[PDB]
RNA sequence: CCUGCGACGC
RNA sequence: GCGUCGCAGGCCUUUUUAUU
DNA sequence: GGGTATTCGCCGTGAATAAAAAGGGTAC
DNA sequence: GTACGGAAAAATAACACGGCGAATACCC
């Protein structure tokens, strides 16, 4: 199995999984571990970003492969802010200050 | 092609400035399109810049110096 | 951005948070797509459905933006919105949190200072309680039942307020200043004297002081205002039938609309008390049910007899958005397949398949013939990528040249399971691996599939190629050994190339170079096993960098000159010259990267598996049935032992031995049997060539294809061969004993169906223990990185001093590890002086590599004090000084390196190779003894006895070190002085086991003082003529006469006078304890050292799992918490009492010793702190309170290294260090002088440590603390992060307490950073963060 | 299952830890080819309009 | 037709493929050796004797 | 909101 | 070199099997 | 009657992924 | 064939280990 895009789910902004469906592998926690004891800082960023969460980041990101520039934005992942919605409607008062 | 990084490890101090240095030197090429020290031979830009590491003409200075001699010519 | 923070939810805040309010249970309608006017699935309140398009009509446009429509009035805007805008629930009634009130220990309970079951009953109306009496018998907080509500109306009608409901505990929480009751508890606090009260009062007010200095209120917990999910993030998926499927969240939260619903129609209608109670007590089980279905009560189950999904189960466990969304996740840009071998690719490269290229490298070929100008349009470039041209694959090659991918397995236990490879393009569907890896990634080729992943920005990519390059990791972190060893096929052919025989083809000629012995090998004229004389030209770098070459004649082999081919020039012949094994082209690369370096390295490891690939299929090794012989002598000796069993069997039928001695001598030999058995098999198999020279025959090493497969290394062990050629030997019985019939056969001849019945246990009891192992060694795994996750390396010299002790650990019988695995790669704290004069030998800060090793293996050093992890002074990190080397690289530890994440996955990657299913001394050589810690007295017979409890037998030999290390009993004499040495072999120290005698230090006169018969001593008869002894009485079954009478034995002379110990003035009289037989009546003169009295009587993961948790021992030792004198008290018939007199300052102490455990102590001795009073295994955090932080240290470092080293680890001290360090994290106040911090909370120990350096710097006192010892799951969860302890493990009662208490989480980690989703704090992320 | 000639011998490292060597003939004779048959459906629901 | 490795049989232990490879070896003899004298023109005797 | 498909404008 | 129209898709829980 | 101090409930925890079915509201 | 969603029978079902807090019983 191999992909590089394909379709995402409607919650949580991320790839599907299994063959039949065209998903993508599963980066689990060991492989975070894995990445964390290494000094890959910029490849743990692609992965839980870029790769898996961020929309904008992501076409940003197809667009500048396409152009030729290899080059990605942070930004926030979907994940984090279904979270942060989901714990808010348990009458918790959780949000990002500056 | 570079198959062992040591001698790009041996000129500056640890592996994880080699990193966003060969990185700041690459992205002079490929976005600034700027003309390479060392002769490519079918080579991307990532092996151009470590073997401008490995020879000893990049570093943190020399781009530092160039980046400042860019701004005072513009 | 900046911190996160967490704090209550005001109602204001609720209806600020809400667009519009829900009215309407019914979500949406079954015939028509179309949302309802008001309801979960709304289009006024959450958004519009579709892009840009409202609900009625006409307003599907774009000029219109944020417009609002007059018929149905939704917002024309995008459908982005629907997923982050809120509703709200106007409740008829409050309703009462279950997070605070569920979760112990309950807010709500605490701060009223009222117990659970009250609440529950006042709040599910089952109870009253009374409000602001006034002048009434009532209190202000009295649990009223339904009667005395009565009673209390019908007696005091006016002036009364009870109420029932969260009404009275919203009116109870608002009226009630936290100010003056916190003030009036620390008033309270300060006349106390009780311990578990004081508890409660300062818990108390530490939650008082976090509800005052925290902005939230404490009448917010009571609900008013109830928040609703965005319309997205629950959706009403389609089916293909046509109806509409709903989820747990709109069920319950349509069954709370609908019970409010009922209840402002029924309060509309003015209803009596009794169904609105009922009501009320509906709509807050439904509140309860919708927040966290499963806490009170019994969870509601819909049409499935399983529990719905509340709003916390998406939160907490493994399928959260912690664990499943967030902590792990699927990425873009990868594949899987599985992999197989090859052998023609190098350690740097990797076979990838064309169609998984084409694939995972499609922008790259879009760009490239975009840039071309093949495909002007991307639709013409994806339908030439889909048509699959000739110029396709040009442009895929093209972009794959020097792109690496990160090849990836499925357990991944440690850092190198995902390494870096350049792809190369083959034909097929399967993942080439080079063979060199797999030792690496612990995966063989009978199934196994691995994942491929993409890197696309430059900084990945030369992350890749620069620290995640296989060419990189040949040495793995955990102790420093290489991971590129090879296999069993190059081994066997590098075995069966440099091998030689007496007689072969060509041998005894002259050869003039390694070229002419190839064209001999080539040309069939010399055999690869001929010893000839071949003249070499090996070079030695021993001058100054330069080589120095030399030419001489050497003899040697034809095979080996082939093989010196592939040895570089640094590399002398003399490795080369025997036989090659496995540990031998072990080291063979591992001198070659200590001289060469890293880039021969590698291309040497190519070569030599090269070779071993092509010289192991021109032997033609195979397994046959004339291979395994069977030894000529088995069937005589399974003969004698036969004999040997009915012979035993026919002296235990007479009546001479019984069942057990019989059972034992039969097993004794057949375990002689069998060892007999395996030494003629050995024997057999060892030369088994009878060979003629010239004329004559010559023994030599055996050609056996197994012998040659289990002498290599290759595959195979002695134990192997045992169980093929000859008898299995004894096997053991799940219950744990061993079988009296053994299996006299092996896998060669038939075995019957009892011999493999036996066997299956064994097989089945493997199987299991490999298959329940695992999640075990996740589970400590998991939590060793989540305790050690946020220790990063920050500095490079903090300046201190500490440290601890290296000295090789010695347990009695041999040594396991020396000096030298203990102290490389390690900084000192103090000058290693010389042991004749006291000049500096080496300098404090110098990393000892191993010529400083070698300098002081040489002097005779054995304690050499070096910085340890847990002994360094550095806020929020460590520093590289304190650490070491790498581990990996010849360098020191850089700055940045996460040394917490590699530590976890070094101890928690061998655990799968662990368990899980549960008189006189002797000493090895001669050497003179050292006695220490030990008082003595000489006696008349000149033996030499022990008056102490502790006592240390070292061993010392002529070089000056220790090299055994013993311990003896109290009771106990020496066959030898001190003074004299030990000619080796024969007993030093005898002792007679089960016997607690007393030894006195004077001889006289002894006397009987308080000892009448028939109260406290029983004198009894034995039957047999030897024995007529007396025996002291126990003070627990005596009468109630003689409960003060206590025997003692007063030492006095022949003259009658009480003579003194010199050095005190006491007289020199012995207690009789319980149970305590003496010899004889008193009127003997005794000796010196005479016997008075006579006192009678999970290893494995576990162990370490225990270990690291700090876990409590069943059968704890205890110790003496002070010095002073012993004394024993009056018990009170259950726990024995004891109390320790010192001999300055005052006594108070006082403690309990449970009395049928055994105590080896008598009643007047002297004590210190730190000495044992019973006998068992002991506990780390007495260790830590009593002993210190670095004997706790040692004795975790000992235990962890203890089970490690039984099953053959090689773990470096370092790493359980870390874990140490990171167990120890918080301490207790003592005084707290000057400081914001109250009595007996517990802070950090950085914190308190900076706050002490201020006040030390702005001329105040400090405040005296002391550190505690906490698990790995408890330190994990009592951190200033609230986000990495939520999503490690209990998610709701750390929300609760970070909500109560207003906290606020800066990242300062790795964990909070992954989350969030930014660059982590260590290698490149950690010079991002520092520029 | 079919039984074909084999031999116990190491060839180049084809045979590593567990791989095995095929020939081209048992390609050719296709002794071991396999039929698989998937199931395709087409459910025609009655619905409104 | 398939090329094994022999390194696998001394670490697992299964000594039984080697015998049946003896015996599948055993009886493509025989089978060969009766192919053999039926591809030949012979008798129905000399066959039933073998 | 995102993917893939079919059609049309400058 | 993009924008407009129409079609299909984005799930949840439980059980079983297989692999590491 | 205050200060302990054993008992006894109760909650949290128990590895990681690919395929193939079955069911998504039942009553009066 | 549309419409309130609860609690009592169900001829229900039923883990081992560990830490923390509350009811409660000893000991002067
Ligand atoms: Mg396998
Ligand atoms: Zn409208
Ligand atoms: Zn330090």
């Amino acid at each position: 199995h191999a992909r590089s895009t394909g379709s995402y789910s409607l919650v949580t902004q991320q790839p599907l999984g299994g063959k039949a469906q065209f998903g993508g592998q599963r980066f689990g926690e060991m492989e975070v571990w894995a990445l964390e004891a290494y000094g890959a800082a910029y490849t743990l960023q692609e992965m839980l970003t870029v790769k898996s969460d961020d929309v904008n980041g992501r076409t940003k990101m197809y667009k500048n492969i396409v152009d030729g520039n290899h080059q990605m934005e942070p930004g926030m992942p979907e994940s984090f802010n279904v979270l942060l919605k989901e714990i808010r409607s348990l009458g918790i008062n959780i949000e990002l200050e500056d | 092609a570079r198959v062992t990084v040591q001698d790009a490890v041996e000129k500056i101090g640890n592996r994880f400035d080699l990193v966003l240095v060969a990185a700041r030197r690459a992205r002079q090429m490929q976005v600034g399109g700027k003309d390479p020290l060392v002769p490519e031979e079918n080579d991307k830009t990532t092996v151009i810049a470590l073997r401008e590491i490995e020879e000893g003409l990049i570093n943190n200075q020399i781009l530092d110096v160039r980046e400042r001699q860019e701004q005072q010519e513009q | 951005f900046d911190a996160i923070k967490i704090a209550l939810a005001s109602p204001d805040m609720i209806r600020s948070w809400s667009f519009g309010e829900v009215k309407k249970p019914e979500t949406i309608n079954y015939r028509t797509f179309k949302p309802e006017r008001d309801g979960l699935f709304c289009a006024r309140i959450f958004g519009p459905v579709k892009d840009y398009e409202c609900l009625c009509g006409k307003y599907k446009r774009l000029k219109h933006r944020g417009v609002i429509c007059e018929k149905c009035g939704v917002e024309v805007t995008q459908t982005k919105v629907r997923r982050e805008r809120m509703g709200h629930i106007e409740l008829a009634s409050p309703t009462a949190h279950i997070w605070f009130l569920k979760s112990l220990p309950s807010r709500i309970g605490l701060l009223l200072d009222m117990p659970l079951r009250d609440i529950e009953r006042v709040l599910y109306f089952e109870s009253y309680v009374v409000i602001e009496g006034g002048m009434t018998n009532l209190e202000r907080q009295q649990i009223l039942t339904e009667e005395q509500y009565l009673d209390a109306l019908e007696e005091f009608g006016d002036e009364f307020d009870a109420k029932m409901g969260a009404e009275a505990i919203q009116a109870l929480l608002k009226s009630m200043d936290l100010e003056q009751e916190c003030e009036q508890l620390r008033e309270e606090l300060n006349e106390t004297n009780s311990e578990t009260k004081r508890k409660k009062l300062t818990k108390r007010i530490k939650l008082l002081e976090a509800f005052v200095q925290s902005g939230n209120k404490p009448e917010w917990m009571i609900l008013t205002v109830l928040p609703v999910l965005p319309p997205d993030l629950r959706p009403l998926v389609p089916l293909d039938g046509g109806r509409f499927a709903t989820s747990d969240l709109n069920d319950l939260y349509r069954r709370v609309i609908n019970r409010n619903n009922r209840l402002k129609r029924l309060l509309d209608l003015a209803a009596p008390d009794i169904i609105v109670r009922n009501e009320k007590r509906m709509l807050q089980e439904a509140v309860d049910a919708l927040l966290d279905n499963g806490r009170r009560g019994r969870a509601i189950t819909g049409s499935n007899k399983r529990p719905l999904k509340s709003l916390a189960d998406m939160i907490k466990g493994k399928q959260g958005r912690f664990r499943q969304n967030l902590l792990g996740k699927r990425v873009d840009y990868s594949g899987r397949s599985v992999i197989t071998v090859g052998p023609y690719l190098r350690l740097h490269q990797c076979g990838l398949p064309k169609k998984m290229a084409l694939e995972l490298f499609k922008p790259f070929i879009y760009g490239k013939l975009e840039l071309r100008g093949l495909a002007t349009t991307i639709k013409a470039a994806k339908k030439m990528v889909e048509r699959e041209e000739a110029v396709v694959w040009d442009i895929l090659d093209e972009v794959i040249r020097e792109h690496p991918v990160l090849l990836n397995r499925a357990p991944t236990l440690h850092r190198l399971g995902i390494q870096a490879f350049e792809p190369v393009l083959i034909e097929g569907k399967a993942i080439q691996l080079h063979p060199l890896v797999c030792a690496a990634y612990n995966a063989d080729f009978d199934g196994d599939q691995m994942a491929v992943h993409v890197p696309l920005t430059l900084e990945a990519q030369l992350e890749a190629r620069a620290l995640m390059m296989s060419t990189n990791n040949i040495l793995s972190p955990a102790n420093g050994e290489p991971i590129i060893v090879p296999s069993q096929d190059v081994v066997l052919g590098l075995y069966y190339m440099t091998r030689d025989c007496v007689n072969a083809k060509g041998e005894g000629m002259v050869l003039t170079g390694p070229k002419e012995a190839e064209r001999l090998y080539r040309s069939g004229l010399a055999s690869l096993h001929a010893r000839v004389k071949v003249r070499i030209t090996e070079y030695e770098k021993d001058a100054n960098g330069e080589l120095v070459a030399k030419t001489s004649l050497k003899d040697t082999t034809v095979g080996r000159a082939i093989l010196w081919m592939i040895v570089p020039k640094g590399l002398p012949y003399s490795i080369v010259n025997q036989a090659l094994g496995k540990k031998a082209i072990s080291k063979m690369l591992n001198t070659c990267y200590r001289i060469l370096g890293l880039k021969p390295t590698v291309i040497f490891a190519d070569q030599i598996m090269y070779t071993g690939f092509a010289y192991a299929a021109r032997s033609g090794a195979s397994v046959g049935i004339d291979d395994m012989v069977i030894p000529e002598k088995k069937h005589e000796i399974i003969s004698e032992a036969e004999a040997e069993v009915a012979e035993i069997q026919e002296q235990f039928q007479s009546g001479l031995v019984t069942a057990g001695e019989r059972y034992n001598k039969v097993i004794d030999i057949w375990a002689a049997a069998n060892d007999r058995v395996s030494k003629a098999m050995m024997d057999n198999l060892q030369t088994e060539t009878v060979i003629n020279r010239d004329g004559q025959e010559e023994k030599q090493v055996s050609f056996n294809s197994i012998y040659m497969m289990a002498d290599s290394g290759a595959r195979g062990s002695a134990a192997q061969i045992r169980q093929l050629a000859g008898m299995r030997g004894l096997m053991a019985k799940p219950d744990g004993s061993i079988i009296e019939t053994p299996i006299t056969a092996n896998f060669r001849e038939g075995l019957n169906v009892l011999q493999y019945f036996i066997s299956t246990h064994g097989a089945r009891k493997g199987l299991a223990d490999t298959a329940l192992k695992t999640a075990n060694s996740g589970y400590l795994t998991r939590r060793l990185v989540d305790v050690a996750q946020d220790l990063v390396v920050t500095e490079d010299d903090c300046g201190t001093h500490e440290g601890i002790m290296m000295t090789p650990v010695i347990e009695g019988g041999d040594v396991k590890e020396p000096l030298r695995d203990r102290v490389l790669g390690r900084v000192t704290a103090e000058d290693v002086l010389k042991p004749g004069t006291a000049d500096i030998l080496v300098p404090r800060n110098t990393l000892l590599h191993e010529q400083w090793c070698d300098l002081l293996e040489e002097n005779s050093v054995d304690a050499v004090k070096v910085r340890s992890v847990v002994s360094c002074d550095t806020d929020f990190g460590v520093c590289a000084h304190c650490y070491g080397r790498d581990l990996a690289r010849g360098h020191i530890i850089n700055k940045g390196e996460a040394i917490g994440v590699i530590a976890a996955q070094s101890i928690g990657e061998p655990g799968t190779q662990l368990t899980m299913r549960t008189s006189s001394i002797q000493v090895k050589n001669k050497g003179s003894i050292k006695l220490s810690n030990v008082k003595s007295v000489v006696n008349s017979s000149g033996k030499l006895v022990i008056t102490s409890r502790n006592t240390e037998l070292k061993l010392i030999d002529e070089f000056g070190r220790t090299k055994e290390s013993y311990k003896v009993p109290y009771g106990a004499v020496l066959a030898k002085g001190d003074g004299e040495q030990v000619a080796g072999g024969e007993t030093v120290a005898n002792w007679d086991p089960h016997t607690m005698p007393v030894i006195t230090e004077v001889s006289g006169f002894v006397r009987f003082t308080d000892m009448i018969d028939g109260q406290t001593i029983t004198r009894q008869t034995d039957e047999l003529t030897g024995l007529s002894s007396l025996v002291v009485l126990d003070s627990a079954e005596r009468t109630a006469g003689g409960k003060d009478l206590r025997p003692a034995l007063k030492i006095v002379d022949a003259q009658g006078n009480d003579v003194l110990i010199p050095g005190t003035d006491m007289p020199a009289q012995y207690f009789l304890p319980g149970k305590a037989i003496v010899q004889l009546e008193d009127g003997v003169q005794i000796s010196s050292g005479d016997t008075l009295a006579r006192i009678p009587q999970t290893g494995g993961l576990p162990r370490v799992a225990d270990l690291f948790e700090a876990r409590r021992p069943k059968e704890p030792a205890i110790l003496a918490e002070i010095s002073g004198i012993v004394s024993f008290g009056k018990e009170t018939k259950g726990k024995r009492r004891l109390v320790i007199t010192p001999v300055d300052g005052s006594d108070p102490y006082e403690e309990m010793i449970p009395k049928w455990r055994q105590l080896n102590v008598f009643e007047g001795e002297r004590v210190e702190r730190g000495d044992v009073i019973s006998d068992g295994p002991e506990a780390p955090h007495d260790i830590l309170r009593l002993r210190g932080v670095h004997a706790v240290t040692r004795y975790i470092v000992n235990e962890v290294q203890d089970v490690y080293r039984l099953q053959g680890v090689k773990i470096n001290d370092k790493h359980i260090e870390v874990i140490v360090r990171q167990m120890l994290r918080k301490a207790t106040i003592v005084n707290a002088g000057s400081s914001d911090f109250l009595e007996g909370e517990q802070v950090e120990y950085s914190r308190v440590k900076i706050a002490n350096r201020e006040l030390e710097a702005n001329g105040k006192v400090g405040a005296t603390y002391s550190r505690d010892l906490l698990g790995i799951t408890k330190a994990s969860l009592a951190t200033e992060s609230f986000i990495s302890a939520a999503s490690f493990q209990e998610t709701t009662r750390v929300l609760t307490e970070a909500a109560v208490a207003g906290k606020r989480d800066e990242l300062r980690g790795l964990k909070e950073n992954v989350i969030v989703g930014r660059l982590i704090p260590a290698g490149t992320g950690y010079a991002y963060h520092q520029d | 299952g079919q039984n074909m000639r084999v031999a116990f011998m190491p060839w180049n490292g084809y045979n590593f830890e567990d791989s095995i060597l095929v020939s081209e003939r048992v390609v050719q004779e296709d002794r071991f080819t396999t039929i698989h048959i998937q199931e395709l459906a087409c459910v025609s629901r009655d619905t409104k309009l | 037709d398939i090329v094994l490795n022999p390194l696998g049989v001394p670490s697992r232990m299964n000594i039984g493929q080697i015998l049946e490879t003896h015996l599948g070896m055993a009886a493509k003899g025989i089978g060969d050796k009766i192919n053999a004298m039926l591809k030949q023109q012979q008798e129905v005797a000399k066959l039933r004797e073998f």
